């Protein structure tokens, strides 16, 4: 029947409408460890001086 | 823990003896060598001994012996709270500690000790931390009411351990395992204790572990340290460095002979325990001969751990000599030491040795692919089938069809050569590949 | 765009069942070499079982190297192939067994999920003893800065008008600049001029930033927390690789297996490559021999091609490939065939075609024939002189004339030494 | 003089006299600026901290692969953009 074709047409209007590009560049940056590995030795070292 | 997901030498759990020192045919996992296996259990009463030193015995023989499989038997077999330096002698050499460091080190470390402090502690619930002003009178008024499920308590805070508890920031009911000379409160998380509350709803988010033991109770904690971290801590002031990055620096002489004298003092003063491990070392026809000379002294030296020394070779070029001997070592030390010879396998233990292998890779195995398997390991050697066994899984896979039949084994023989194979494939294409001049005749024709 | 004699290969070809087609990605016959391949490619797929090697041998332009980049773009991005030559193992620093644990601990991939966060604003006001307060798009918070961190601040020239892009986890600082909202302060300024960031200062994401085994160590062996001037200093003390021993590798095996027992972290293994083992001196192949009766030692491939040759660092160890008669006797050896006629053919063809090359039919054929009178390498070496040559004297294809200009041009080794052997000097 | 917005950094085209004569045309003028560099040298400046002095005095030695990976995806990802 006669509306549901706009029903798809509210797609054909953003065809037309604009397209665009991308130009992404790629960055990183460090990842981390926190759990360390001095404060369970510091103790021992000090009760042996 | 201990990530490591299967290997060639990770079959063998805790070996298998009797207390008749006798060899146990099938010794969870390794099997036959009686003469090594009684052995393994002469030298495992005379380490639990520790009554001997100055030991040095030479594993003979061909090589494929089983000699590796010994070693991990004795070591596995032992038990803990005496580490091991099992190490091969291939690298001794380094660009940061020479011949005499690393043999110095090695030996230092093979000899441990353990220590008991007397250290303390103050367990229990501690519900809140109060932080009082420098009064003139009392210089620190800090209450703060640690007490466990037995009592309640307070206490008070000598405006030293302030900081104590939050060096890393953390709140109050902590569980504090406190020490006197370390000043480095360790907080255990959260606590409970034995009230309701208030009247309304309530009495939410509140699931930790609960103090046990009393208020206070002294600990004789005892830590395991060997050689290398009291000699790094003698060197610099800071020593853990050291111990982690790994460049300690070729420590000198008289921090060992003090360490020696301090050691001795302790033992005699009832404080240490001295645990006198043993050595294990390869290669030692590959060894040179000032390392000879450095053990030799060292077995007529008052303190030496028992030596774990092997040559696979057999009348090998003495390295570091011009001469060659038989186990690649001269009849000096070959006669200071004392000799266990190895010789090889028939092919039954190869199967039941793969037959292990298999179970412990809980693969559903077909009879006639272990029997294919057998055949090639005893024509060739048992690592041959041994990596044929994993190669003909994998083509089972390959096939859709989980038992692992006589066409993935004679697949696996068909891709992959064997030495044999080898060397009669390159004897016959003496003009084909690179060779002593390098001579390769690309030229298929003209 | 720029070709270096590969990217022509992509792939092995395997079927569902593992077997290659004739010539496919880049491929020639050497269906051995291909079967033990996809064998192998299978094997690794599995990702359960390590700790084994083998050696494929083969003559010059037998695909050896040429299998290796191709099992290597078979596995994929995510694990990596490890290429390695004798050559690489001799360092200066550090030992050459270290060396090899370095290169074995990078080998394996370790998909880990850890956190990181950063506080991005404008600053507002500081407070020397620290304050940094940051004004984000919404948010506007005071931090304290740890007296080292406080001087990294005061070198970061940071005032009234700055954002800075300072980590969370890591700690240091990085200024964004000048805010963008004080643009009206010189037609001329010379700093950038940035905006108050998005989200709050504190703003926090989840990161897949994986770690190979050597990062890790050299994350707490070498700390490298960057701009803070004590992490210059301890960048700066030992900046270079120290030698980790086995305590810190027990330590480090302890920390990855409670990071992987955390639930998010995996581990997938990696392959290693040795190239021309018959350089390697006995040392190393005495310590690799016991090397590899361990638990960890992934996966390597080795290619190697020599006949009774004495082994590098002995003087009477002759054995095929160069290598020491035990490795031999615990290695897998895979077999090359030499190339034949057609293969030469096929080869020529495709490498026509990937450097954009229309040979036609005959010229084709004839340099085929080059390939069979010589060497196969001889025949490809021209493929872009003989092009460019028919470019100078203006052909599109490649006449006879090309190819014997080439020939009479640029020798072979048959030909220099026919040359050699009659020369008043040398 | 002319001076530059970004940097205001100094720089004598030519004292008046006591010898150039007062310039004609626009003051504020735009243009590009191509910087050129090698391999090795994106390899080492941002590898550690210290390689700016390796630039003069070659304090480095066998730079960590992990950086010439990146830096190699790097120039192959602004190559193919
Ligand atoms: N008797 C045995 N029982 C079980 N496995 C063995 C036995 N002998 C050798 N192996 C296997 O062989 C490997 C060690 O080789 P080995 O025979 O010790 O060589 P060598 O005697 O030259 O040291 C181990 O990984 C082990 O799995
Ligand atoms: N199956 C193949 N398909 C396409 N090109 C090949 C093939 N095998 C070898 N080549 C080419 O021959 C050259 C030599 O091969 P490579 O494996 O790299 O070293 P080698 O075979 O000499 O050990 C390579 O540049 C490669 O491009
Ligand atoms: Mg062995
Ligand atoms: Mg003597
Ligand atoms: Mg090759």
């Amino acid at each position: 029947n006669f509306m549901s074709i706009v029903n798809c047409l509210m797609q054909l209007r953003k065809v037309c409408n604009h397209p665009n590009l991308f130009e992404v560049r790629p960055i990183l940056t460090s990842f981390v460890l926190e759990h360390c590995v001095a404060s369970d030795y510091k103790d021992v070292e000090r009760t042996l001086l | 823990k201990s990530l490591s997901l299967i290997a060639a030498h990770s079959h063998i759990t805790g070996l298998g003896l009797d207390e008749n020192l006798q060899p146990r045919p099938t010794s969870e996992g390794m099997v036959g060598q009686l003469q090594a296996r009684r052995a393994a259990g002469v030298i495992l009463k005379m380490v639990q001994n520790g009554t001997i030193a100055g030991r040095a015995v030479l594993v003979a023989g061909p090589p494929s012996t089983g000699k590796t499989a010994l070693a991990m038997g004795v070591s596995q077999s032992l038990g803990k709270d005496v580490p091991f330096t099992a190490i091969a002698g291939s690298e001794i050499f380094s660009l940061e500690l020479s011949k005499t460091e690393a043999l110095t080190q090695a030996f230092r470390k093979s000899i441990g000790i353990k220590i008991k402090e007397e250290t303390e502690l103050i367990e229990g619930e501690v519900v809140e931390i109060q932080i009082d002003r420098s009064i003139t009178g009392g210089h620190k008024q800090g209450k703060l009411t640690i007490k466990t499920t037995d009592m309640e308590t307070i206490y008070e805070l000598g405006n030293k351990m302030i900081d104590g508890l939050t060096k890393e920031k953390v709140l109050a009911g902590d569980v504090i395992s406190i020490d006197k000379a370390s000043g480095k409160i360790t907080k255990l998380g959260r606590s409970f204790a034995r009230s309701r509350d208030y009247d309304a709803m309530g009495a939410d988010t509140r699931f930790v572990q609960c103090p046990e033991g009393e208020l206070q109770k002294r600990k004789t904690v005892v830590h395991t340290v060997s050689l290398h971290e009291i000699d790094v801590i003698n060197s610099r002031t800071q020593g853990f460095l050291a111990l982690f990055t790994g460049d300690t620096g070729e420590i000198r002489s008289e921090v060992r002979d003090q360490i020696n004298t301090k050691v001795a003092e302790w033992k005699e003063e009832g404080k240490a325990e001295i645990v006198p491990g043993v050595l294990f070392i390869d290669e030692v026809h590959m060894l040179d001969i000032e390392c000879f000379s450095f053990i030799n002294r060292a077995l007529e030296d008052e303190f030496a751990p028992i030596v774990m020394m092997a040559t696979n070779r057999g009348v090998s070029k003495t390295r570091g000599t011009n001469y060659k001997s038989p186990h690649g070592l001269p009849l000096d030390l070959l006669d200071r030491s004392i000799i266990i010879t190895t010789k090889s396998y028939n092919e039954q233990e190869i199967k039941t040795i793969l037959s292990i292998r298999a179970q412990e890779e809980e693969v559903e195995l077909s009879s006639d692919a272990l029997d294919l398997l057998t055949k090639t390991g005893v024509e060739t050697s048992l690592r041959y089938s041994s990596n044929l066994i994993s190669v003909a899984q994998q083509i089972a896979m390959k096939r859709k069809n989980n038992t692992v039949e006589v066409e993935d084994v004679k697949r696996a023989y068909l891709l992959f050569l064997d030495s044999a194979r080898s060397v009669k494939y390159v004897q016959e294409n003496e003009s084909q590949y690179i060779d002593d001049q390098g001579n390769v005749q690309i030229s298929i024709a003209k | 765009t720029r070709t270096a004699a590969h990217t022509h290969i992509k792939g092995l070809g395997l079927d569902e069942s593992g077997v290659a087609k004739r010539v496919e990605g880049g491929f020639v016959g050497q269906i051995e070499a291909r079967e033990a391949c996809g064998v192998i490619v299978d094997l690794i797929k599995a990702k359960k079982m390590s700790g084994r090697a083998i050696l494929l041998a083969g003559g010059p332009s037998t695909g050896k190297t040429a299998l290796a980049l191709a099992i290597s773009q078979e596995l994929g991005p995510k694990v990596p192939f490890c290429p390695l030559v004798g050559s690489e193992l001799y360092s200066v620093e550090v030992k050459k067994t270290e060396t090899l644990m370095e290169n074995f601990r990078r080998a394996i991939g370790l998909r880990i999920k850890e956190t990181k966060e950063v506080y991005e604003g404008e600053v507002t006001e500081l407070t020397p003893e620290v304050i940094v307060g940051l004004k984000s798009a919404k948010g506007t918070k005071t931090l304290r800065l740890d007296p080292t961190i406080y001087e990294s601040i005061q070198r970061e020239k940071v005032s009234i008008g700055d954002v800075i892009y300072i980590e969370a986890n890591t700690g240091a600082v990085k200024r964004v600049g000048r805010s963008d909202a004080y643009a009206t302060e010189f037609d001329l300024e010379t700093e950038e001029y940035v905006p108050l960031p998005k989200g709050e200062v504190h703003k926090k994401k989840e990161i897949v930033q994986d770690v190979t085994l050597h990062d890790l160590d050299v994350a707490n062996a070498r700390p490298q927390g960057g701009q803070d001037v004590i992490s210059m200093m301890g960048q700066l003390l030992k900046p270079k690789k120290t030698e980790i021993t086995e305590k810190l590798r027990q330590e480090v095996n302890k920390v990855v297996a409670k990071y992987i027992d955390q639930g998010v972290a995996e581990l997938i293994p990696g392959v290693l490559f040795i190239d021309e083992v018959n350089m390697l001196d006995i040392e190393i192949f005495t310590y690799l021999n016991k090397a590899l009766e361990s638990n960890i030692a992934p996966v390597v491939v080795l290619a190697s091609n020599r006949g009774m040759t004495t082994v590098r660092g002995t003087e009477d160890v002759i054995s095929p490939h160069g290598v020491p008669p035990d490795l031999i006797d615990r290695l897998l050896i895979v077999r090359t065939l030499p190339y034949d006629k057609d293969e030469i053919r096929t080869i020529i063809e495709r490498r026509a075609t990937v450097e954009r090359l229309q040979v036609e039919s005959s010229a084709l054929d004839l340099l085929a024939t080059m390939g069979t009178e010589t060497s196969l390498r001889y025949a490809l070496q021209l493929l872009a002189p003989c092009g460019i040559l028919a470019q100078t004297s203006n052909r599109k294809e490649i006449v006879v004339n090309d190819v014997n200009e080439a020939k009479l041009l640029f020798l072979d080794a048959k030909r220099s030494t026919k040359i050699l052997e009659t020369s008043a000097n040398y």
